[PDB]
């Protein structure tokens, strides 16, 4: 038998699993994002829009200093205001859908903090490079 | 969903003869990888099920040349030559490609005296 | 003696615009990005098989 | 549900223009009878009872 | 040979039609269902 | 650019880029004919006679 | 009041400011680059061309070893021939438009030097990795 | 005279040269990949497909930890099963076409090994970052 693990390795197969376990199948969704007269026009528009969305996401990741990485550790400390929940709870009980629902309110704040942290790190790198 | 039909319910056979078990799938069992994961399992009275053949063609581990399986897609058949007393038990066919997996109806091998 | 145009039981013909010329002009086909065109420079190439040059 | 058109229809091609054909209806071969559909009375009653339930 | 339930459902209509030649016309007839033709108002 | 020491397999009979050329030429031919006059009125009876001139 | 700083943070808001100050609003333009029958065809062509231009720029940056960075320090020394101007002058008096006008002549030379430097650094990395 | 080196620097100019020598002209092909009613539709479809192919290749490279690099050294050891050939033979006798023909069978195995190695390295980085 193939086994039920291949299901876990399928597209969105870990959507119901704990986010800690779902963190091991990021590449599946990441690759699915680029999978590949009026009807042709509509199909082409959809493809172009998908490409634009992927490029915007990649540009954001690069702007945070996370270019080329699927998991990127940052310098921004976690605020208890966003979520006072424990680490074990988050990474062994909840799923990414539930977590997204919980933290959807603070997402823009976190994005701005990441941008500011990357800018500060870039200028600190440039200033230490003003010193060496 | 994958109904595993096994016939006959009882398969009388004399010692040293050949017994054939037919097992038909409702739909195709071939997986995207190209392999068909259909397995035959035997349960002796008072013993847990034992694997016999895997992939419907390959022998589990030095199991007798008597135990030979063949078929394709919808139809799969298991043949047992030179039936011995140790072959008594319930034969079950099992497909392992589509979730949930299912077991065969079951064929009761009966030796003849 | 009555006649008709040969095409009248099949379709209606479109008159060619008198100013448009039928004279062929050279056309070059070019490879897009990610593709290349390979030219067989062998002068005795019979159209199929390996081309050393 | 069993639906039928019991008339034995005949098709007739009429040339409307160059390459244009209109398919008319010629004489009906045999008797002319109404089209209809059949469903089982008992089956329909059972299904209606179920939907009512 | 129509049945009582098919009385007036079919009409035998004759009309002038254009041919493949622009200067010629043909007299043709066709059967039309009563739901497809509306009277315009002897003849 | 000449590719030294490179040997390639060619096939002029299964070659693509000939079907594309055929399609492009046909499409160009049709496009050059769209704006021109359609000779529907020309499908009329003609009274013809020989040209002994 | 919102304040005049939001204007500085707008698209091209720093076009008139000193390049030293304009260097702190690069992300605005970088993000604007990806912002998002005959009419539809033309719009789609424009979108595809914009995507192609952005990808070409990113490929160039990567070819210089500057992938994912908005400010990238390099190993290519600055030639006095390109500009004998001081550092304070450049980064506190001029603007990016004026500077582009000044150095437009040497841009291809600088690009080639950056490519050569990145190739040399890559092969030196590979050779030190031939030694470790 | 321009010299025959410019030919070597042309598109596919090194296709016949040894892969060791062809490794010094990767940027030419890399840049060519992004070079730039029914006819317009077909041209647009071709351009979109080229962009999608390039993005898929870049995503693969990033998934292997090779983002932004044309030559990327990895942690996956070379199996003698794939090719028992020597190093001098490969990098001074064969060309990339011949080598591709030889190793076309094991390409997917190597790709999977690269993905697994990058995942292991990413999680080891995250775990050492669970320790610092
Ligand atoms: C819808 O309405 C149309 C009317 O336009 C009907 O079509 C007519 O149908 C009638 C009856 O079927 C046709 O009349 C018959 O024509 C046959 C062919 O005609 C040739 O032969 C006659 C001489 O008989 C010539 O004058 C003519 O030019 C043709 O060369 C004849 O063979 C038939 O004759 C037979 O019956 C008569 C009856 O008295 C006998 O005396 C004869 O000996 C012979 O046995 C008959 O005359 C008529 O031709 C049709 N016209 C057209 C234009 O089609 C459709 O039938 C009707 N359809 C429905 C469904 O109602
Ligand atoms: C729908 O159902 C009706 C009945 O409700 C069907 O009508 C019946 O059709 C059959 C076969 O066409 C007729 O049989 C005929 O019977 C006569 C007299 O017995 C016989 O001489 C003929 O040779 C023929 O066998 C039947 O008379 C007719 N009417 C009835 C009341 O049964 C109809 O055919 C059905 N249609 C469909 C599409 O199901
Ligand atoms: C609609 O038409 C179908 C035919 O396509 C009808 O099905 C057929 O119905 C006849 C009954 O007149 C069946 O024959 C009978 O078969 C039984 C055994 O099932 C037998 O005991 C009878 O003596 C008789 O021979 C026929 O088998 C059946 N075939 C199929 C394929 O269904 C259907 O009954 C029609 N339905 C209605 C509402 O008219
Ligand atoms: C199709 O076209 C023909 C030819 O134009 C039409 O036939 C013509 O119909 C008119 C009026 O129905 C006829 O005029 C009438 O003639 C009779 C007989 O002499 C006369 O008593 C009336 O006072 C009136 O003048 C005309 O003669 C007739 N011509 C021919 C050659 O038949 C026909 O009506 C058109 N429609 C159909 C369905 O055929
Ligand atoms: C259009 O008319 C032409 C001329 O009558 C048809 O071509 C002729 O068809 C007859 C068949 O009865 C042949 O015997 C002749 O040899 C044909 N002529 C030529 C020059 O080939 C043609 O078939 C008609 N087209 C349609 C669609 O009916
Ligand atoms: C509808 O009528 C046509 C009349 O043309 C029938 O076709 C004839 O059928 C008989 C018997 O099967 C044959 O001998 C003739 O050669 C057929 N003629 C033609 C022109 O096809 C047809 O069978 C009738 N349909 C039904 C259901 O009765
Ligand atoms: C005018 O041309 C016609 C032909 O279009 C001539 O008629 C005959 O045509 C057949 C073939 O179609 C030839 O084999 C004959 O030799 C032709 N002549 C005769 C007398 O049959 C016709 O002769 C020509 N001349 C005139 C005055 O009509
Ligand atoms: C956390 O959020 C509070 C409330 O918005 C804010 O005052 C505090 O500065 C934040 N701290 C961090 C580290 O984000
Ligand atoms: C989170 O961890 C702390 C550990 O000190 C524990 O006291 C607390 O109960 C945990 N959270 C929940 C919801 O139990
Ligand atoms: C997010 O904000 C909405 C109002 O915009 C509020 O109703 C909701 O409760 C907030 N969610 C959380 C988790 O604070
Ligand atoms: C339908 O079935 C019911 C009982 O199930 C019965 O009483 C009735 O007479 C049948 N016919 C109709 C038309 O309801
Ligand atoms: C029309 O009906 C009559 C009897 O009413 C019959 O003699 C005649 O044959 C029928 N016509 C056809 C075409 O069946
Ligand atoms: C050309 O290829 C042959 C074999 O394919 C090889 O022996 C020879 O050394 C090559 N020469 C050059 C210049 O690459
Ligand atoms: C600067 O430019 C001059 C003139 O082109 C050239 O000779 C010199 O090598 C260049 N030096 C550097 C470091 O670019
Ligand atoms: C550039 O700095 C030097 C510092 O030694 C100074 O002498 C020179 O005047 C400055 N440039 C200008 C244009 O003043
Ligand atoms: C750039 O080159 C042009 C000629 O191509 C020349 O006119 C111009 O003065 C040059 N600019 C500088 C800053 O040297
Ligand atoms: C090399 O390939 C063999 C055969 O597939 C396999 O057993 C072995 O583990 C592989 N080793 C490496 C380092 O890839
Ligand atoms: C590869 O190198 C080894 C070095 O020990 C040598 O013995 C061997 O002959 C070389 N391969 C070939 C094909 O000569
Ligand atoms: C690759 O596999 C094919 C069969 O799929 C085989 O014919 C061929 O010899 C293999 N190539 C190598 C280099 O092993």
């Amino acid at each position: 038998a193939v086994g039920i693990g291949a299901v876990f390795l399928g597209f969105l197969g870990a959507a119901g699993s704990t986010m800690g376990a779902a963190s091991m199948t990021l590449t599946v969704q990441a690759r699915n994002l680029l999978s590949g007269t009026v009807w042709g026009i509509k199909q082409l528009q959809a493809r172009v829009l998908a490409v634009e969305r992927y490029l915007r996401d990649q540009q954001l990741l690069g702007i945070w200093g996370c270019s080329g990485k699927l998991i990127c550790c940052t310098n921004v400390p976690w605020n208890s205001s966003w979520s006072n929940r424990n680490l074990s709870e988050i990474w062994d009980n909840m799923t990414w859908l539930q977590w997204d629902k919980e933290i959807s309110n603070y997402t823009q704040i976190i994005y701005g903090l990441l941008e500011e942290s990357q800018n500060q790190q870039e200028k600190n790198e440039q200033d230490l490079l003003a010193l060496d | 969903d994958v109904l595993m039909t096994q016939n006959p319910l009882s398969l009388p056979v004399s010692l040293g003869d050949q017994a054939s078990i037919s097992c038909r799938s409702s739909q195709s069992v071939v997986y995207s990888d190209g392999n068909a994961y259909l397995e035959w399992y035997l349960q002796k009275p008072g013993q847990s099920p034992k694997l016999l053949i895997y992939k419907a063609s390959n022998r589990f581990s030095g199991v007798p040349d008597r135990f030979s399986a063949s078929g394709s897609g919808t139809d799969f058949t298991l043949r047992i030559s030179r039936v011995e007393t140790e072959d008594l038990g319930l034969y079950y066919c099992f497909q392992g490609t589509h979730i949930p997996y299912t077991f065969g109806g079951g064929t009761k091998l009966e030796m003849k005296r | 003696k009555e006649y008709r145009l040969i095409n009248c039981n099949t379709s209606a013909c479109t008159q060619a615009c008198p100013k448009v010329s039928f004279e062929p002009i050279p056309i070059h086909y070019c490879a897009p990005a990610g593709f290349a065109i390979l030219k067989c420079k062998d002068k005795k190439f019979n159209g199929t098989g390996p081309c050393p040059s | 549900i069993n639906c039928t058109r019991p008339n034995n229809n005949t098709r007739k091609s009429i040339r409307i223009g160059p390459g244009q054909a209109f398919y008319a209806t010629g004489d009906i071969i045999g008797d002319i009878r109404q089209a209809h559909c059949n469903v089982s009375k008992a089956t329909w009653n059972e299904t209606l009872g179920k939907v009512v339930k | 040979n129509i049945t009582d339930d098919m009385r007036g459902e079919l009409k035998n209509c004759s009309f002038n039609m254009t041919t493949e030649l622009r200067d010629k016309k043909q007299k043709v007839y066709s059967l039309f269902y009563r739901l497809d033709v509306v009277q315009i108002n002897s003849n | 650019i000449h590719l030294e020491n490179v040997t390639e397999e060619f096939n002029m009979w299964k070659n693509n880029m000939v079907e594309q050329m055929h399609t492009d030429i046909i499409s160009l031919w049709d496009q050059s004919l769209k704006p021109c006059v359609k000779l529907t009125p020309l499908c009329v009876t003609l009274q013809c006679t020989n040209v002994t001139n």
